[PDB]
């Protein structure tokens, strides 16, 4: 079947991060912070749909035995199903080294880019992610690049499979416990 | 060690896109094991086959 | 993985498809050799550019995806999910039921895959193919497959893989081989009969 996702976006300063991590650690398990960095590359596909098929696709530099990730999202979604988080048509598919020169051939081209940089913790089926954004001049190197932003953007993904509804509650009431400090939000990808 | 199983950092892999499991299955995927290499790495051992052969 | 041999051989002059293959299989009980069990591979094409994506018993994860000559993808499960939403870039072409059927066994480390060829419910040929498993490295142990050949074969012994001119020092791979099923497809597919 094909999976779906739920995603709550927002941006926290990183003068105030240093009590929310202190939460982190004192509710979750015993996991350690991890500072991944991520290479982030957007292509796309211009065949006869309307939609032209965009993508972004992932390889950890850091990481050995992580291949190229490409990952392909769905248009925003209106549904009464899922009020407060992001409802998306996804495919995630690891291949190795061949998928860039792969790529090449259909005509997926240089859109844009953005580098993650950052930490990651779990707690069952939510994952929830606090990574600086890094922006490229001249993009054709890796290396002169500056902060995006600023403010941490943070994220909140949890993925279920096709179906699997009645699960805003269960976010929302393990939200409850860091609303204080977080103000989790449903925002359209534009505007 | 029998708690580090439901301890440790094994289960959480680094890449978004890999949320839980472990690097040999991972690998499996692409670069697909050998029959020996895919039922080698599973291992579901009572505790008391292993002290009666101790 | 180990260097691996495919050919065909025919009836032969002698009953049908299968006495050949029951020959071959009391020749190796005479030699002693134990089974491993079945394998069977199946093949299924596809085009708008000749997309090879096909299968092998071997090994049910690794799902092959080839062009017509280009690179190939042994991918996983997740991209024969993807693979079903293009359907207007690549169409079904469907009836391309080429199979080759069969038992393995084994002697000392030495495997076999021997069985016969399909398409699909029809049996036109019979597949030999012979292997070893700790042939790591390639073009470097073909006297000993040769060996094997003649050793009960007799008639219609192979020889020279279409692979081995394929010439590289690095580990054999399992595309190597599963590249020779695909020129015995071909060599199977002209004839029909």
């Amino acid at each position: 079947i094909n999976m779906m996702e739920y995603l709550l976006q927002g941006s926290v300063l990183d003068h105030s991060l240093e009590s929310l991590i202190h939460r982190l650690r004192g509710l979750c398990d015993n996991m350690e912070p991890e500072t991944f960095l991520d290479h982030e590359m957007v292509f796309l596909l211009k065949g006869q749909q309307a939609s032209p098929f965009v993508l972004r696709a992932r390889r950890s530099m850091d990481r050995a035995g992580a291949p190229w990730h490409l990952r392909y999202l769905g248009q925003p979604e209106m549904g009464d199903k899922n009020r407060h988080a992001l409802v998306r048509n996804c495919v995630d598919i690891a291949t190795s080294e061949n998928l860039t020169d792969f790529l090449m051939e259909m005509g997926f081209r240089m859109d844009h880019e953005f580098v993650a940089k950052g930490h990651l913790f779990r707690k069952g089926i939510m994952k929830i992610m606090v990574y600086k954004i890094f922006r490229i001049l001249v993009p054709g190197n890796t290396d002169s690049t500056e902060a995006l932003s600023l403010s941490y953007l943070v994220e909140l993904s949890v993925v279920a499979p096709a179906g699997q509804d009645m699960v805003s509650d269960d976010m929302k009431n393990f939200a409850e416990q860091l609303k204080p400090l977080v103000h989790l939000e449903k925002i359209d990808p534009k505007r | 060690e029998f708690h580090k199983q439901t301890l440790s950092s094994i289960m959480m892999p680094h890449p978004a896109s890999a949320p839980f499991g472990h690097k040999r299955m991972r690998l499996s995927g692409p670069q697909a094991f050998d029959k020996n290499e895919i039922n080698s790495l599973q291992s579901s051992e009572g505790l008391l086959e292993k002290i009666i052969k101790q | 993985m180990g260097v691996t041999c495919v050919s065909q051989m025919p009836v032969a002059e002698g009953k049908s498809v299968q006495q050949t293959v029951e020959l071959l299989t009391r020749k190796l009980e005479m030699l002693g050799a134990e089974k491993q069990g079945t394998f069977c591979v199946d093949c299924e094409t596809y085009h708008t550019k000749l997309m090879y994506v096909m299968h092998n018993s071997e090994y049910p994860l690794s799902c092959f995806a080839l062009f017509e000559n280009g690179p190939c993808l042994i991918a996983d499960t997740n991209f024969d999910v993807l693979m079903v939403k293009l359907k207007g870039f690549f169409q079904s072409a469907k009836a391309s039921k080429i199979e080759t059927r069969g038992t393995r066994y084994q002697y000392c480390d030495f495997l076999v895959k021997v069985g016969t060829v399909t398409m699909g419910p029809s049996a036109r040929g019979i597949s030999v193919e012979v292997e070893y498993g700790p042939c790591v490295v390639a073009s470097d142990c073909w006297s000993l497959l040769l060996e094997f050949l003649q050793s009960f074969l007799g008639s219609h012994t192979p020889g020279a893989p279409a692979v081995f001119g394929n010439r590289h020092d690095a580990v054999y791979g399992p595309a190597d081989t599963m590249v020779q099923y695909m020129e015995l497809f071909n060599k199977i597919r002209k004839q029909q009969q």
